[PDB]
């Protein structure tokens, strides 16, 4: 008889401590979607091809929309789509922001606005010649924008201030200083999600929204507690607008990090056990330098999650048996994947990078990383089938569109860890529609099976309906 | 400049009796100048996958009918640490061979002396 | 003959069982080599009733010389295919296995086949009884008093 | 005859059994190929045997030619289809398959056609016995005569 | 004090399953963790003639009838840049095997590394 | 977490053209670049024992019938103070095998030359 | 051969069983050895009758000698897969299994070429009766005075 | 155990091994159930103890 | 037939009052995850090294958020971290909180504030 064996998702055992863990698919997403006997298959990651070169790695992206155009911090310069339109100082991460007037770059501890004009200015305090109020600005955090006000964050001090409406380069004249206050610290970060301003702590997410105050010293902003989320975020990027709320990596100042979604008024976990273990496997530092993003084509809605030697990504549209992650990578050796910060412009998901002063373009046609082939793997769960002799392991691979016969290296193993020989298969050849990629004579079962099926290609990869014949 | 040679990778354990492989044969790897049959004298000993992550197995590895080491009837790839001890046993026990120290069957003898005591 | 030891014999076996061959991504830990190789030892050996049953040249390996897989079996050009047939029937009940119709169904043809030149060789006339005249008409025996056949 | 090969003896083989071929989408791999060509060379072994078997003119390879597929098997143009029918009734077990009810007829009758001439030519009539007179109507005829047959 | 130790430098390719030879067949060898019969894969073979001069060949690596490499009908060494993949096929095309990662040092030769890395 | 693949470091010599042990066979070792077989030419060669203990043995090596040097009919391992030129002949008297120089150079000479040059 | 004590009997037969055996990952149970050869012994000693049913040559393992497996079992080359293919057929109740076709056939034409070397050897003639006369042929014995056959 | 209180004749067998990735902890005979069967299987040991699937052969 | 048997939950009587009560697995974890027929395994649960040399048992465990750090009321002092930071009297648990400026420990009916500087 025939068997169906799924593939977007395998099993395996960790020989760190004889665990039973997950194998994620690396470099495949899986597209639900009923082909014929299947309900879904799996597709390579779009490869990355040049576009752009640019000052430096990428730190920091945005779509201006009063510019209608992405900005993206590359080096040290600042890019106005494809033209330099400012330079930027420092080398870690920058946030970006951006109103009506200028465009705004966290860096440095420093709010420097680079507005349309041609002006560089920078957050401070009012002149002393003013009858207005000084108040002790720390050095910049986080920022965004609302209503016509930059909001940013205090570095480590629970206080954020927000800038005056008719001059963008000082703080509010009366009340610009404000506090969560619920909490012993925290402001790690700040976003904006609806019209409330969102202050993540440690332990603590926070929501403020707009009092309507008009007298002089009155505050602008009162916190909403009914809409309190009793857990934080583990560095500044560990959180990006995902559904329609916010998605965030949590703090070990709530028990073990692990990927949330805010609901209402509460977090619901989305990470698996297995990226739990791998979160888990890195300090708190190398955790607060995690950088969460999301993309969005063809119905897939990834969120994306780059760690210094993961990229973890949560495809939210095929979750209907659970989670589902896949991993990213370049190279064949487990080496971290280099596209980052993805936007989309025009018609076009354009792409920093992380090692070379490059910006890709993201090509569907392509599975290549700047004409450099990748490995993608797809592992099978484990069962058990004792004296079974399996025959005719087939595949319906979507073959057509490749530069040469690529192969495809199958093998299997048998106790989780140490897979066996590998045998190359065609699983695709140019300008051929029809394939039947088929492996006849497969072992025989012992105890325990599983099977690998690993793909190197400069093309795209489709693979589904993946059968064996058990007698 | 080519300074690898292309050999045979999987080397092949044969009888040293008559020009036949060691079916079924038993190796045990060991520390310099001491027997590797003693657990107390072993070291460990791991298996190189496609992805390069090191798994370390039993000690006893197994000789199929090819004269290879196998793991499951499978080929693999066995490493261990620079210096060891070969003792490769028979399937009845019989003594195959015993290899005191590895490293001073190299042909260039000489490079190791000269390597460790001329300056750089 | 690519088949020329008895572990060619085996995996030649093992191969129409469909249990294991050079195709297959899974493979038999040599122990079990080395047991159906005592199996083929054990069968050839009951076949061959020390010299009164089945001929067929095949050397039984010595325990001197360690590995019997490598000893090259003997067997003549014919008698392999009848050999390792009857080595996967008898060798299928350790894997859970059944051997399949057609495969028993060679099996008897070349056991039967291998035994027919053999009993052609072993079908012989016995020598006329000691009680039986030679004849007068075979004048030699006649003039040499030989008037009666020996026997035995 | 488009099938001068025992590469192509295993082709034919194998389509039949809907293993490979270009009826269905599937390719020959090369293992199946050799595996399918060391069983032809058996079942062909275990037919001639010595001689005293069926006689094809089948050619046996030797070890000097490291690829044995393709060689000219030297079948005449009558045996072929039998000798592949039951290359593949031989075979059909390795994928766990059983060859279909025409295929084992087909290969049945073609084995007897194949056996057909030599049993005609084999058929044949031993001459007179030792003891027997050769007639006295034959004497006269030939004036030497001997007057009883020699035999054997 | 024993400089150099006798031994066989020409590697020899036997089956994974049987103690045979591979009679006839080819080698690929290419970048590491790929498929080496692509030639957007292969990497350059030279061989080292009796003198080093270290002469280009194309890819497929013959094997003798006795499990040995040959060029033009003479055993040669073949000796590439680094590390790699390798592949053998068998005379009938049959994937004999594939190692993802093959590195072992040519041992001659050693005047020159000497000479290269030491300093005068 | 290792460094050095597992073989067999115990030479076996194979018949050049066929795949068979060269059974009953002799070794030569001489001076580099010339005919071993010449007593003139011939260098002396030591058995290197487990602990390192070296007895002179006669040149001419004998090789059993599974590929291996034995003198007292147990295998050995032999060395050499200077690089030498390797001659395997079969038990029929044909040359299978001829190697002028198996390091490519001499350490003996060279040791001196580099203990001259190189500093210390 | 490689089966040359009542531990290789019993090891083999629980291998062709399924129950011990490298090819399902299992191994013997020390109170699985004990039983078996406690079977194997009870049925050795069933089959040889005192000297009056199948001789085979095994060697009981008396009392004194602690622990019977170990020991050789003294049969030839022959009886090997007869003795285990039947053991294995008589312990499978234990498991509450039971042993397929292809071993119960193995059992019965193993005990059945066990017997029959015994058989030919037994199967002799009884000497003529007391009140049969030698006949005036035999001229040595009527000469000698011996006219009848004395019998017994 | 029979009652579910007092536990019977305790046997020892494997259920890990160093760097041995395959195992099968199996006992082959059980004996014959009267009214009532609990089996304890206990563990005293100094590494990690993974256990699923516990199947039976009730004929 | 083969029949699967629930390990996560045993059952038994008490020869007490010979009531039916469940058996709870010691020392083992039931995590539910279909591996293979099985639809969960359990898994020991995690072991103990030694870490530091703390001056008694422990009385209170807290984390502090303005400190970024986990204060320790072992024995009779009061860690941050590993480093000793203060003295805490009594012998029981002790209540922990922290804030701005100070962490505070409730012990012997005071509440005892240490502050950060």
């Amino acid at each position: 008889p025939i068997q169906q064996l799924p593939m977007m998702k395998g099993m395996g055992k960790d020989f760190k401590n004889a665990d039973y863990i997950d194998y994620l698919p690396v470099n495949m997403l899986a597209t639900p979607k009923e082909i014929l006997n299947s309900s879904g298959y799996l597709r390579s990651f779009p490869g990355i091809t040049k576009r752009y070169d640019m000052n430096g790695v990428s730190r920091g992206v945005e779509y201006n929309t009063a510019q209608n155009a992405v900005y993206r911090v590359c080096g040290g310069k600042l890019y106005k789509g494809e033209s330099e339109v400012g330079d930027v100082a420092g080398s870690g991460r920058v946030s970006m922001a951006h109103g009506r007037t200028s465009q705004a770059v966290g860096v440095n501890g420093q709010l420097v606005e680079y507005r349309y004009d041609g002006t560089v200015k920078t957050v401070s305090n009012w002149p002393a010649d003013s009858g207005f109020t000084q108040y002790e600005l720390g050095s910049v955090r986080d920022i965004t924008r609302l209503r016509g006000r930059y909001a940013w964050s205090k570095d480590g001090t629970d206080s954020w201030f927000i800038t005056d409406l008719e001059d963008e380069s000082h703080p509010d004249r009366y009340s610009a200083q404000y506090r969560a206050e619920s909490q012993p610290d925290g402001i790690i970060g700040i976003g904006t999600w609806r019209d409330f301003i969102v202050c993540f702590g440690s332990s603590t997410i926070e929501y403020f929204s707009l009092t309507g105050a008009t007298t002089a010293g009155a505050a602008l902003y009162v916190a909403q507690p009914s809409l309190m989320v009793q857990k934080g975020i583990a560095g500044t990027y560990c959180k990006t607008p995902f559904a329609d709320s916010y998605a965030f990596i949590s703090h070990p100042a709530t028990g073990a990090p692990s990927v949330y979604i805010i609901g209402s008024g509460q977090a619901s976990p989305i990470a698996t056990a297995s990226i739990e273990k791998i979160i888990r496997s890195y300090t708190a530092e190398e955790m607060a330098t995690g950088v969460m993003e999301t993309l969005r084509f063809d119905s897939h809605e990834l969120l994306i999650i780059h760690l210094p030697r993961h990229v973890l990504v949560y495809d939210a549209s095929s979750s209907q048996n659970g989670p589902q992650w896949c991993v990213l990578k370049t190279g064949l050796y487990d080496d971290v994947y280099r596209g980052v910060d993805f936007m989309y412009e025009g018609n076009q998901i354009t792409c920093g990078d992380k090692s070379e002063a490059v910006v890709g373009q993201l090509q569907f046609d392509i599975s290549s990383q700047y004409d450099k082939q990748q490995e993608h793997l797809l592992f099978t769960p484990l069962f058990k089938a004792d004296n079974a002799r399996c025959f005719d392991l087939e595949v319906e691979s979507s073959t057509g569109v490749a530069q040469y016969a690529d192969r495809l290296f199958l093998s299997a193993t048998t106790d989780g860890i140490n897979y066996g020989r590998e045998q190359m298969i065609e699983q695709n050849e140019p300008f051929v529609y029809d394939k039947r990629v088929l492996w006849k004579r497969v072992g025989r079962i012992r105890r325990l099976i599983g099977f690998k099926l690993r793909v190197i290609t400069k093309s795209p990869v489709t693979l589904s309906g993946c059968q064996i014949r058990l007698e | 400049t080519a300074n690898v040679v292309v050999s045979n990778p999987r080397p092949i354990f044969t009888e040293s009796r008559s020009f036949k492989a060691v079916a079924n044969g038993k190796i045990y790897i060991g520390q310099i100048d001491t027997d590797p049959v003693n657990p107390a004298n072993q070291i460990p000993v791991y298996i190189e996958n496609e992805d390069g992550s090191h798994v370390q197995i039993t000690q006893p590895l197994i000789i199929n009918a090819a004269g290879k080491i196998v793991y499951n009837g499978q080929l693999v790839k066995i490493v261990t640490v620079q210096g060891h001890s070969m003792a490769i046993y028979d399937a009845n026990g019989s003594q195959v061979d015993y290899i005191a120290n590895v490293l001073k069957y190299d042909p260039d003898q000489y490079s190791i002396e000269a390597d460790k005591k001329f300056k750089y | 003959m690519q088949i020329k030891t008895k572990g060619d014999l085996v995996r030649a076996a093992l191969r129409k069982l469909g249990v294991a061959s050079d195709a297959t991504l899974t493979d038999v830990e040599p122990q079990s080599m080395q047991d159906a190789v005592d199996d083929l030892e054990a069968m050839m050996a009951e076949w061959y009733q020390d010299g009164k049953g089945i001929i067929t040249g095949y050397v039984f390996s010595d325990d001197e010389n360690p590995p019997a897989e490598g000893d090259d079996h003997g067997l003549r050009s014919s008698a392999v295919s009848a050999v390792f047939h009857n080595l996967a029937c008898r060798i299928a009940p350790d894997y859970a296995l059944e051997a399949t119709a057609k495969i028993i169904a060679t099996a008897k043809y070349g056991k039967e086949l291998l035994y027919k030149q053999t009993a052609i060789s072993r079908a012989k006339r016995a020598p006329y009884p000691s009680r039986m005249p030679t004849g007068s008409g075979n004048s030699f025996a006649n003039l040499n008093e030989w008037h009666y056949f020996p026997g035995e």
